[PDB]
């Protein structure tokens, strides 16, 4: 029986509908109170605000928020909650000298790491002199941590090694707009691998079979969802860095019901990033990562 | 005799009324009505000292009757007029705001559908993923079972959702059309269509996969339910500068008609 | 002399003149447009009459010539006033025609991409009743391979198919407004989110495996967008609207110029 | 390499994918090149007009139609096609004795015993004496097939408590469903494909499962699925795959001249769960993986 308010950006993704698993399954673990207003989507600013305002109307004791934005209450929060403590669950909130003094806890996993972990996968099947490999790059939009967070990491562990960028192409995670890159990609010629989004991969892999290229392009995801998964069980996929989404849940509930508990807590808290490949499939890990099946979000 | 002095500048005045009523009519806000409500005042009063002593120049009991209607007639009818456009801007504002609601409503309905829609696909890859590792086990048995389910609710679900989804599109397209609706056979059909739809969607949403979300929406009904009356409200827009216009009209009709008489008296005379 | 009578009779058909526009630009037809117009016609052709005789009475040339200008200036209005009437009703039935012609064509692709939903849909029934016989001769190997073949064959398509229907949809949708369309802001909005999902449509389809079906989508989105002009077209509803009541508007100044001068003539003769 | 033009009502149905299936595999064996139009829905009458007419300028030696409604072409057929020969599909096709000059041949089962079957089915296990037995009647729109069903149910235990009539469509027919449902007095639900097919899914949502029996009228992807999982109990095949073979075949023998036989109507199979032939399926239902042909 406590108030804990989890604003997430929206509730689409299987990221998130597991991110939910693991703050629900992590609140009666810990018998909370906790309510999910999920603000529909990332341009739902306005809606989110709301849900906020909502939210301490309700009498969250501290809130969870997974923010549509880094710098959206950056000067601002507690002129939406007040004294209520909050506690990012997956992304970065930046908030003032004045705001911060809000922040009690924060989950979050840097996503550096997550690029790292696919370009380091592809550095070792593919060493220098290995022979020139030409890579295909689909990570996403122009912005939460899909570029130059998870590029340069991307980049790091693919620089001193036989691995080529052919380009890179941009756009909105939609598995149209992505299909659409994708298939362009089949297109060129040159590509053996295609790193990108889940959403990216996914399509990857009903576009590579509907154009008998299957076995002619190496998927890499760049990081997990239950479609990704199933491509890594049937080999239709090569590598993906899982960041243990249903945990990463579970850390933001914990955060806040400590604070609230005064029990010993970690102030900013990230699970550590798990190699996965069509056989690296351990069952304790995946757990910790995608939600269960028949299940539904709560 | 002098009457001919005061009938012209009657004459002059009716023009300008005339003109002022026009400056009234295409008021835009608070501010613009109130001005050219001044100036149609001014005009309006000077009108009536002119007619006055254009009275003084007759003694038939009929005629001077006659006129006194004119007179009146022109009175009643500006002041309609002005209550027209006072209606005008309290009605604009009034569906602009209540339009902006409900358009907020629908908006997170479509999403709101939209989300299950995706979610529902997200399951179905999970349910079917797992018939994979239920099938390596040879429990035959069940993986049959798995797969009755995957058609029978996992993919039968799928298609009423993207029904549900096009009806919650396609109200919010009918809301989105309203703030700017000014045809009466069409505000009429959208309003008759926006209710059945809204009938269909309040037992279609019933039966989705979570009942916990079939109450978010079922609420979400209600609150669009309780706004339908924005349509009538845009008919009364549309009665409103109905009158207006035929009020108009009716002025300068007002006015050869007065002027009409004014001629006669100044020849009696 | 007798001008009075005759500034008279002008200064009234001035304001029985103001209504026979009114009128005409009402007119919501060929029929009630000729009526407007003989009313009208005859109207003007007296007071033409009544300035001539006023106007022989008074030897003032500056006045005459600021005459000429007034009654020359009103016939130059009220013919404008008739043009924009004409464009009026042709515009109303080139928009009702272009509109239907493009409701049909939309229409048409509604149904058939809804069709696409629904075979998609039947399809996946039937390949996952297959496995059911793979399964009971436990031909594991296979049934894996169908298994695969329904997520990301059957999933995949179903949602692609979905998608372009529902763009499909929301473009009967726009069409279906298109008709009564009369704000300049709302048919500018109408007409790009128009063009945009006709772009992304030409594409989607482009892409899509059905071989026949292709192409008549294809074609129907090529006719669609053949017929793009009625927004241009609506936008010039939008402007001889205004037109029209400018030139009523201006119907008054000028009649209120015609007045003024005729009781200056008045004036100057008594 | 003859032109055989083929016109439907529509292509929604898993009962006219199956049609499809029939014809785009009979063309392939005759050596004929089909063209396969659909009108989009049943309404639209004036739709399947502009059609009869493409198949002409397309230079169909011969055109098999499935008309949208059967007095559609009544006195004017000649006025589309021309002089084409025209074969009358699965509804069936009323013409004129100056129209009917062109057709040449006509596949094609009687509704009424598509429902008939339905009737002596519920009928033969129901009785007069062995005990009342309520039904809903979820057939559609609003004959034959319901004429049918009433009289095979005249002598029995079988108590119609109301048809509720509306279009067939998954969502609208569904919602006549869970009505039913509501009912509390219904035992077994006999309706359309469509109705049947949305009855398995909400009953399976209401526990009604093995408390409603499901009856349908005739065949459909979904439900045979059902009678193969013993979740549907009855379903006429008027053999729809079959039904469109025969077409694709008496147009390529007329063009030819070969012997055919004009008023091909196949046998009306019954089915159950435990009755399930693997020879009917196929010449019924489209197969796996087969998607709508039109060359």
């Amino acid at each position: 029986d406590e108030k804990i308010c989890a604003i997430y950006p929206h509730l689409k993704d299987s990221y998130w509908l597991s991110v939910n698993y693991g703050m629900v399954s992590e609140a009666e673990k810990q018998g909370v109170n906790l309510r999910v207003l999920e603000a529909g989507g990332y341009p739902n600013k306005s809606r989110q605000e709301q849900q906020l305002a909502l939210c301490t109307q309700w009498g969250a004791n501290a809130i969870i928020l997974g923010t549509v934005d880094p710098h959206a209450y950056e000067h601002n929060l507690k002129s939406w909650v007040g004294n209520t403590p909050v506690f990012a669950t997956v992304n970065q909130l930046d908030l003032d000298e004045e705001q911060s003094t809000l922040l009690k806890g924060e989950v979050g996993v840097d996503w550096y790491w997550m690029g790292y972990e696919a370009g380091k996968y592809l550095a070792e099947r593919h060493p220098k002199g290995s022979g020139k490999t030409n890579i295909a790059l689909l990570l996403g939009p122009r912005t939460r941590g899909g570029t130059k967070p998870v590029t340069t990491g991307f980049y790091e562990a693919i620089k001193n090694s036989d691995i080529h960028i052919v380009d890179s192409f941009w756009a909105d995670n939609d598995k149209e707009l992505q299909r659409n890159l994708v298939q362009r990609v089949i297109d060129m010629g040159n590509i053996d691998y295609i790193v990108g989004s889940a959403v990216a991969i996914e399509a990857a892999i009903s576009e590579l079979r509907s154009a008998d290229k299957t076995h002619d392009i190496g998927l890499v995801s760049v990081y997990l969802s239950h479609g990704v998964y199933r491509g890594l069980l049937r080999n239709k996929v090569l590598f993906a860095p899982t960041d243990k989404m249903v945990q990463q849940g579970r850390l933001s509930v914990m955060q806040a019901a400590h604070y609230l508990r005064h029990q010993p807590y970690e102030k900013q808290a990230s699970p550590i990033i798990k190699p996965l490949t069509p056989k690296t499939l351990h069952d304790d890990t995946i757990e910790e990562s995608l939600s269960p099946s028949e299940y539904r979000p709560t | 005799g002098s009457a001919m002095i005061e009938a012209r500048q009657v004459s002059e005045l009716s023009t300008r009324i005339i003109s002022s009523v026009q400056m009234l009519s295409n008021a835009q806000n608070e501010q613009e009505r109130k001005e050219a409500g001044r100036v149609l005042f001014e005009q309006l009063e000077s009108l009536l000292t002119h007619i006055k002593e254009l009275g003084g120049e007759s003694f038939d009991s009929k005629l001077l009757d006659a006129l006194e209607s004119n007179v009146q007639n022109v009175i009643n009818n500006l002041a309609e007029l002005g209550v027209t456009v006072e209606r005008k801007l309290w009605l604009a504002k009034e569906i602009d705001t209540r339009v902006e609601e409900m358009r907020l409503l629908s908006e997170e309905l479509e999403q709101l559908t939209r989300t299950q829609v995706q979610n529902t696909s997200t399951i179905a890859v999970a349910n079917v993923t797992h018939i994979y590792d239920l099938l390596e086990a040879n429990k035959k048995d069940q993986v049959y079972q798995a797969l009755d389910a995957l058609v029978e609710v996992d993919l039968d679900l799928t298609e009423r959702l993207h029904e549900l989804h096009l009806l919650a599109f396609k109200m919010l397209n009918q809301i989105e059309e309203a703030r700017t609706l000014t045809n009466v056979d069409r505000i009429q059909q959208i309003q008759t269509a926006f209710e059945n739809n809204l009938k269909i969607m309040k037992r279609r949403v019933l039966a989705v996969e979570d009942p916990t979300r079939s109450k978010q929406m079922s609420q979400l009904l209600t609150e669009l339910g309780k706004r339908q009356v924005v349509f009538t409200i845009l008919l009364q827009q549309y009665e409103n500068n109905e009158q207006s216009q035929q009020l108009m009209q009716k002025t300068l009709e007002l006015f050869s008609e007065l002027n009409s008489t004014v001629n006669k008296l100044v020849d009696d005379s």
